[PDB]
């Protein structure tokens, strides 16, 4: 009730950090001036999800939804089903569970139902090939997101099963001071309720941009039809730059809208992947908050993570301010001894048993 | 003009930290990108990242 935050900004992160620290928080002035004030249905749904995986939490929401008081319970997990409202795809709900699942008393075995993709949230492939390899590097040996059904917007009808068999005391201490070498480019181009030609056209677009590179480019054609493909036509593509030596990855993702050109989507996502690589060091911008939190919660030891100057953006700044408010931990940044790049080393003392 | 220090100075906004250092919600997982037009032009040549590959 006393560590106080303003607005809807970083709502899931703030609740996740309170859950991991065991510290009670208050989130006030959520969309205060708006015609429709307070929490959105998807934020309320996320709070119900937090209640289902924890035990003994107290969640109080003010009448108009502008204030949330969160007194966290212990992470318990177990088997459950979560119905995701249309306003957000499954990935919006799966993503914060990734920060909690390995630190649970019992294994998380959650069936998420609804839309499986959007333009703004983590897609299925982003979780499986982007976030999960990062958690594996941190010691989450067994984690899986099983795709039972895809559900393209607007009608959805998708189904994903999150299973995190690895229960660990805390993430291992991070030591990555080099720029990982990209050995190949992989990815998944998928579609629902449409002809196999659309997936082939996205792959054509991505290959047009990527053919200039000196590495292998192998994009999976994943065509979904019939009942398991959900209720709406749709298509998307996730491209993943792989680093075989240690198992690091860089990715970009997007979905196409009705009337859009699949070749153009392929090209765009390939352009976005190259841009993401240019802005990265140890991880990409989309994996950096997870990596940062995992180091904050490690044992009392110093972890090191190489970051690119392009990654120190306003989002990175707010993330660090939220962590300090909850854990009192500061991230120390020192330049690399090299002249080839302007990268820096993020050094973080893990919380351990510290209160 | 030290970024590590600027980040932990609450009297300064995140956008002001970046301006002073050189030269906006985690609820949106997908990071910011410049327009497709700007990126397609920049990425016609893959030279700026050749060192990241084997």
């Amino acid at each position: 009730k006393y560590t106080t935050f303003q607005g809807s900004q970083n709502f899931r992160l703030r609740i996740v950090l309170a859950t991991l620290s065991g510290k009670p928080i208050k989130i006030e002035k959520i969309r205060s001036g708006d015609l429709n004030p307070g929490l959105k249905d998807y934020e309320v749904s996320f709070l119900r999800l937090i209640e289902s995986v924890t035990n003994g939490s107290v969640i109080e929401i003010s009448y108009t939804g502008t204030t949330v008081i969160y007194r966290p319970g212990i992470i318990v997990g177990g088997a459950s089903t979560h119905i995701c409202p249309s306003s957000k795809p499954v990935g919006y709900f799966v993503e914060p569970m990734l920060y909690l699942a390995p630190f649970s008393k019992k294994k998380f075995s959650i069936l998420f139902k609804g839309i499986t993709a959007s333009h703004n949230d983590a897609g299925i492939e982003a979780i499986k090939w982007g976030l999960m390899p990062v958690m594996e590097k941190f010691g989450v040996r067994e984690c899986a997101l099983h795709t039972l059904k895809r559900g393209s917007p607007p009608l959805g009808g998708g189904e994903v099963h999150l299973v995190v068999d690895s229960l660990i005391a805390q993430p291992i201490t991070m030591h990555e001071i080099d720029r990982p070498i990209i050995s190949s480019i992989t990815g998944v181009a998928y579609s629902t309720r449409v002809s196999p030609s659309l997936v082939n056209r996205m792959i054509d677009g991505a290959k047009k941009v990527l053919k200039n590179l000196q590495c292998e480019v192998n994009i999976t054609a994943d065509v979904w039809r019939g009942e398991n493909s959900g209720k709406s036509p749709g298509w998307g593509i996730t491209l993943v730059a792989q680093s075989k030596q240690k198992g690091w990855s860089y990715f970009a993702e997007d979905i196409g809208d009705a009337g859009s050109i699949p070749e153009e989507l392929g090209e765009k996502v390939a352009c976005q992947l190259l841009e993401e690589i240019s802005k990265s060091a140890a991880v990409g911008r989309n994996q950096l908050p997870l990596a940062i939190v995992y180091m904050v919660i490690g044992k009392e030891d110093i972890g090191r993570l190489r970051i690119n100057k392009e990654q120190i953006d306003e989002r990175f700044i707010i993330l660090l301010r939220d962590i300090k408010k909850i854990f009192n931990t500061e991230v120390f940044l020192k330049p690399v001894d090299e002249a080839d790049n302007e990268d820096m080393i993020a050094t973080i003392k893990g919380i351990g048993f510290t209160n | 003009w030290n970024i590590g220090k600027l980040i932990y100075m609450d009297n300064i906004s995140p956008e002001e930290c970046i301006r002073r250092w050189r030269g906006v919600d985690l609820e949106k997982f997908v990071p910011y990108f410049d327009t497709f037009e700007k990126l397609a032009k920049k990425w016609k040549s893959v030279d700026a990242i050749k060192e990241r590959f084997l």
